[PDB]
């Protein structure tokens, strides 16, 4: 089956990886941008958007990190397919 | 017996008092009064030779136990690629990798170059920390740091710490002597330490060292 | 030039030895020629232990430089005893009858290397430890030249010729160490005896010299 | 520019670690075997091209040599690496971030 | 930038070396990275003799590395020598037709190694006794950097860059000493020239490294 294959594992791993990287202060999020030197500094947030998450994780945060992790997983699976590893 | 001060363990027995140099008073571990060749008269050179001797002793203890351990374990049931220590390095280029305990899923290393590179990086960091200082201790004794080595708290009570120091350096000098013996028993025989021990304990009359006393003769 | 001491003395570079001879080599010891270009003996304690080590090396090298030439020197007369070279002389222990001293069978003729090895270890440890510390012939004296029973013939008196014979001893000893290193490497490279090398050099010097054996240790691989 | 009244002689802030680290950061990755090269590397094929072109030393390389490709790509990446290395070194040393 | 003198300078362990340097290596001499971890030069006169040994070793190793690289590069470029590889270049005196210098028979055409060695002993004894004492190319001068006959190009003037040139000389000399040790051990374990080993390592670096010759000097045989 697909659910449980290498592609699905890699994709969920990449998506949850970016999500847990943004949630636990290891990746740039809505509330924390970066400078030229990649140091996490806060943001204006340009609207203000609420969230019940203790850290402040938002629906925008999950959309952004889902898109990034989906790009990462797509690229990884099609690369491993490209070098014959998959 | 006290291993410090004026009357201590001396290398020529109960009659060596002429053979003691003036600079070997005995305020350091393992002082037997043996500098009859006189290379360690300068106190700073005495410091450098002491740290040289202690780290040679510790590395030769590790090397003696590593010379004897896989050869003894070769007869205890497990079989490696090579069991003797002087061919224990050449098991990289054998087909099928360097298995650690013989098991093919333990290490299985085929590349000696990246192995030496990773060793060079980690060993350069360890020895730079050992001489200068680093994250497991910044400024301490150059030979006996504490607080991260001996974490079990046996370095306290400085009289038994002094006894532990002289015991460490005596076991280390014995292991240095045996490492030199391992080197020459490698070059004149080609068989390992416990292999030569079985060769001696089989018949000691002819299979002593003088069985190989004519090997390096010239032509 | 008739002195081996003082500030002006025979030196190892001859007339080229004024810019040499540093301050701690003053000529106060037998055999001072100003040769400390490596600078190994700045400390007089280090210098004292190096002088003791050099002179016992000198005594053992004068013993060795004659004990290596006399088996071939009695093989010159035609006395056959197993082998005459010194670097293959130990294996006569493991012969069919054992190592004989002069070849005549009623002589020493010992067979076991381990028993005479143990005897050598015990009496040489005792003798050398008496040499370093002291024993039944003088307890605390010079570690270099004890004398007493070591001079039964009375050459230790009149200290100027004692110093002169000290310089003679260290000069013949340095020549003997040089000769013994030459013996070692003539055994290593040529593989024949040194007196046999002398016979081969006197038979043909121009083609048989060290440069004939210059291409032996060439690593082929 | 109220400052800069003499055109300082150290207009380029030379750290000798920069060229070394750029050559290292481009060339060591330039010696990784990729199957597009047939298991060989860009820099390895470059040294091979220079070896073949050094055989006929006076005459220069041809137009269909494939030496020029390796040269130009290797130097593109190399100059970019060295340039960005100097930039980064004097941006970390100076401000700019 | 980075300097090579004073209390802070370029050191042997790099950034992890502020505790590592000894007390006697204050850094007034060229090439003072503070590497005396065995304490061989704690006495300052031993340190001075070791500096002279290091610098003369450095200059001779620079000449030797250039002379080991030069005829092999000229052979791989154009020139048929007698034997361009350096550890077999001695026996060209035994090539039955002379030692041609640049491969041409119009050159030095040497056939007698004893006369070559003898004139080398004469000229080398003269020049080294001049180096330690003085002679026609300067009498009272620095024993390591004489000048005014070994600087006809005047590069020791402006002494702030003469210190930099001293550090450059000792650094290329230590690199040449390391490279001469590499030449020696590579000659022993590979049997080919350093440029032949370089062409081998450039052809297939994965197996023409040193570890293919790791089983060569095995202790079994
Ligand atoms: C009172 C008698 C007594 C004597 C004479 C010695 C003397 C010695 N102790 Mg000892 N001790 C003695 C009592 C005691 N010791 C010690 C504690 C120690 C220690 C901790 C150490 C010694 C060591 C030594 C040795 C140092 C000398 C040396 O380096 O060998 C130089 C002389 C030789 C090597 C001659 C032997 C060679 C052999 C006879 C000839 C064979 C030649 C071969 C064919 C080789 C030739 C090669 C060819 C191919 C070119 C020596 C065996 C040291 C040691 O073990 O060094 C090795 C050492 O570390 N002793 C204690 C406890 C307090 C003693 C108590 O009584
Ligand atoms: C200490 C001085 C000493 C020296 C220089 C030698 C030399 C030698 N013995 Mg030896 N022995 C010595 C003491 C003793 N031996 C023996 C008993 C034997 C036996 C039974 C045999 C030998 C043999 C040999 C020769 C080994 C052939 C070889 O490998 O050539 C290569 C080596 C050389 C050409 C000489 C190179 C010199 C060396 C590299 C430098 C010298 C410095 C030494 C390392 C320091 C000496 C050791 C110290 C610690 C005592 C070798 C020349 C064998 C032989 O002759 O048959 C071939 C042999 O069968 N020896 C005893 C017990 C009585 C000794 C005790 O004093
Ligand atoms: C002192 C420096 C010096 C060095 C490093 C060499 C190097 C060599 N010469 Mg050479 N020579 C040197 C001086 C001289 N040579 C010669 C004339 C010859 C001839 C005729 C021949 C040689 C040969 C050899 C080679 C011996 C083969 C071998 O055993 O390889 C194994 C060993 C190595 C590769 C390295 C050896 C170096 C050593 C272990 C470490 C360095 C220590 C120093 C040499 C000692 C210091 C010397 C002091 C006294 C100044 C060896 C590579 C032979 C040759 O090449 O034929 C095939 C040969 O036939 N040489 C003359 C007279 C003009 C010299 C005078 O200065
Ligand atoms: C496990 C990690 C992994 C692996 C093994 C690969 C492996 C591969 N990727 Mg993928 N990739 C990954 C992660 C990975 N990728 C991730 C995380 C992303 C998201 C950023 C991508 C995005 C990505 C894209 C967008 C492309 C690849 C491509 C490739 C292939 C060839 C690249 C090449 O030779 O161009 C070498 C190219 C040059 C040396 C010159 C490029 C010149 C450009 C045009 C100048 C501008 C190769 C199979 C390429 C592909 O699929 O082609 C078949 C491709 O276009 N990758
Ligand atoms: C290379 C290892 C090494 C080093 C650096 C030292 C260094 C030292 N030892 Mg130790 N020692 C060693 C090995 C070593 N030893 C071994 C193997 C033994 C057992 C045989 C001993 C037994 C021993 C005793 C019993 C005593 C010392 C003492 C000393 C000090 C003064 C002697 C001297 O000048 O040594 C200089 C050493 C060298 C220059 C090393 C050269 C190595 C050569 C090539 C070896 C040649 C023979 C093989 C000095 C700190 C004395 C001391 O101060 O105690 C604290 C003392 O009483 N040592
Ligand atoms: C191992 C033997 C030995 C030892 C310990 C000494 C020790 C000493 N000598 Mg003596 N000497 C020796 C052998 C030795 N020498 C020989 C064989 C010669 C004749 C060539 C001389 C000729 C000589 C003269 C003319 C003078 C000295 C002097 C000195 C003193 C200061 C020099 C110094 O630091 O040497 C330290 C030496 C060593 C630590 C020995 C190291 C041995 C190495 C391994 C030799 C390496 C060289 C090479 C590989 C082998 C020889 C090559 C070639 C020459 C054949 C010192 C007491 C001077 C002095 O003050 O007078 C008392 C002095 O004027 N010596
Ligand atoms: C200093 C080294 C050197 C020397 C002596 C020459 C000399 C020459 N080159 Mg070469 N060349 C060089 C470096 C050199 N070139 C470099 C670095 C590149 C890049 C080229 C690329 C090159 C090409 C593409 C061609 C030459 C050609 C030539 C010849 C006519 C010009 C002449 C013999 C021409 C020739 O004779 O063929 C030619 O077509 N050269
Ligand atoms: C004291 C004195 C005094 C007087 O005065 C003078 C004199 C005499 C000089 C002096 C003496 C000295 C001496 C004796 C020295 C010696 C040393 C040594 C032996 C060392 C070793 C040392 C040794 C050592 C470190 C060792 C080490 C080892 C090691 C790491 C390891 C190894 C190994 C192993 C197992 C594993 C594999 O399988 C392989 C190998 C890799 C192989
Ligand atoms: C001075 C100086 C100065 C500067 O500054 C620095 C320097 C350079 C370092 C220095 C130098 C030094 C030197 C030269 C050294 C050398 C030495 C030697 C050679 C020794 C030997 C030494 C040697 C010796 C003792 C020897 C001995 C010998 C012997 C016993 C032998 C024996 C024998 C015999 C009889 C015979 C039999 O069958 C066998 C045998 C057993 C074999
Ligand atoms: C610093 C320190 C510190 C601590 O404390 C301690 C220790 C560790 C001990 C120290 C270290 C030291 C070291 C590293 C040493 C090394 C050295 C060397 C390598 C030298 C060479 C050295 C080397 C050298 C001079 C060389 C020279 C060479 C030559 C002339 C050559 C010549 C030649 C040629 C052209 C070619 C031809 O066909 C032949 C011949 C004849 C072959
Ligand atoms: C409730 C909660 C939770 C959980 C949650 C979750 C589980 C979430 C998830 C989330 C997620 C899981 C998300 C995802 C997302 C995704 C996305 C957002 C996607 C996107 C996509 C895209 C954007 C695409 C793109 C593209 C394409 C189309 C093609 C190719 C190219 C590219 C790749 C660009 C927790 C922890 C339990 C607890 C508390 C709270």
């Amino acid at each position: 089956g697909f659910i449980g294959s290498s592609t699905n594992l890699i994709m969920v791993a990449s998506t949850t990886a970016t999500l847990a990287a943004a949630r636990f202060g290891l990746a740039p999020t809505v509330k924390k941008n970066t400078t030229a030197g990649l140091k996490l500094v806060d943001s204006k947030n340009s609207a203000g958007v609420i969230s019940n998450d203790p850290a402040g994780f938002t629906i925008v945060d999950v959309l952004a990190m889902g898109a990034a992790g989906h790009g990462l997983g797509v690229g990884i699976v099609l690369g491993l397919k490209g070098i014959g590893a998959l | 017996i006290e291993f410090y001060g004026p009357n201590r363990a001396k290398w020529l027995g109960p009659y060596s008092e002429n053979a003691t140099p003036a600079y070997l008073t005995g305020e350091f571990p393992g002082d037997y009064g043996w500098d009859t060749a006189g290379l360690s008269a300068d106190p700073e050179t005495f410091k450098r030779y002491r740290e040289l001797e202690l780290i040679h002793a510790r590395w030769a203890m590790l090397g003696a136990l590593g010379c004897i351990t896989p050869e003894l374990l070769a007869k205890s049931g497990t079989q490696f690629g090579e069991a003797v220590w002087f061919k224990a390095g050449a098991q990289i280029f054998s087909e099928g990798g360097l298995d650690y305990l013989g098991n093919p899923s333990l290490v299985h290393a085929q590349n000696i170059v990246a192995t030496l590179a990773v060793q060079v990086i980690l060993m350069g960091l360890v020895e730079g920390y050992r001489v200068n200082g680093g994250p497991a201790g910044e400024g301490l004794d150059p030979l006996y740091p504490g607080e991260s080595f001996d974490p079990l708290g046996l370095a306290d009570d400085p009289d038994t710490f002094a006894e532990l120091k002289v015991k460490e350096i005596k076991n280390g000098r014995l292991a240095m002597f045996s490492m030199f013996g391992f080197f020459v028993q490698a070059i004149v025989t080609g068989k390992g330490p416990i292999q030569n021990l079985d060769d001696h304990l089989s018949n000691p009359t002819v299979n002593n060292a003088f069985a190989f006393a004519t090997k390096f003769t010239p032509s | 030039a008739i002195e081996w001491y003082g500030p002006d003395r025979p030196k190892f570079l001859g007339p080229f030895s004024e810019g040499d001879t540093p301050a701690y080599l003053t000529g106060e010891f037998p055999g001072d020629y100003g040769w400390d270009t490596a600078g190994l003996s700045a400390d007089p304690e280090t210098f004292k232990r190096y002088r003791e080590l050099e002179l016992i090396h000198a005594r053992w090298a004068m013993l060795g430089a004659l004990g290596c030439i006399t088996p071939e020197l009695l093989a010159k007369n035609g006395i056959p005893f197993g082998e005459a070279v010194w670097f293959k002389a130990g294996a006569q222990i493991f012969a069919e009858g054992g190592l004989n001293y002069l070849g005549n069978e009623n002589l020493i003729h010992a067979q076991s290397i381990i028993a005479t090895l143990a005897f050598q270890v015990v009496v040489m440890g005792l003798a050398e430890a008496y040499r370093a510390n002291g024993g039944p012939l003088g307890e605390g004296l010079d570690p270099l030249h004890p004398g007493g029973a070591f001079d039964p013939l009375g050459l230790a008196d009149d200290p100027d010729t004692f110093a002169e014979l000290k310089v003679k001893e260290i000069k013949n000893g340095r020549l003997a160490m040089f000769s013994m290193f030459g013996f070692f490497v003539q055994a290593i490279v040529t593989g024949k005896g040194p007196i046999q090398n002398l016979d081969d050099h006197l038979a043909n010097p121009t083609a048989v010299n060290a440069f004939a054996y210059a291409t032996k240790f060439t690593p082929s691989a | 520019e109220a400052s800069n009244k003499s055109f300082p002689r150290d207009w380029v802030k030379t750290d000798p670690l920069v060229p070394v680290l750029g050559f290292a950061g481009w060339t060591i990755p330039a010696n990784i075997g990729v199957s597009a090269f047939g298991g060989q590397s860009l820099f390895g094929l470059f040294t091979q091209s220079i070896g073949e072109n050094l055989a006929h030393f006076p005459t220069g390389p041809a137009l269909d040599d494939k030496f020029w490709l390796y040269l130009i790509t290797y130097h593109l990446g190399l100059f970019l690496t060295i340039t960005l290395g100097q930039i980064g070194v004097q941006g970390r040393k100076q401000g700019y971030w």
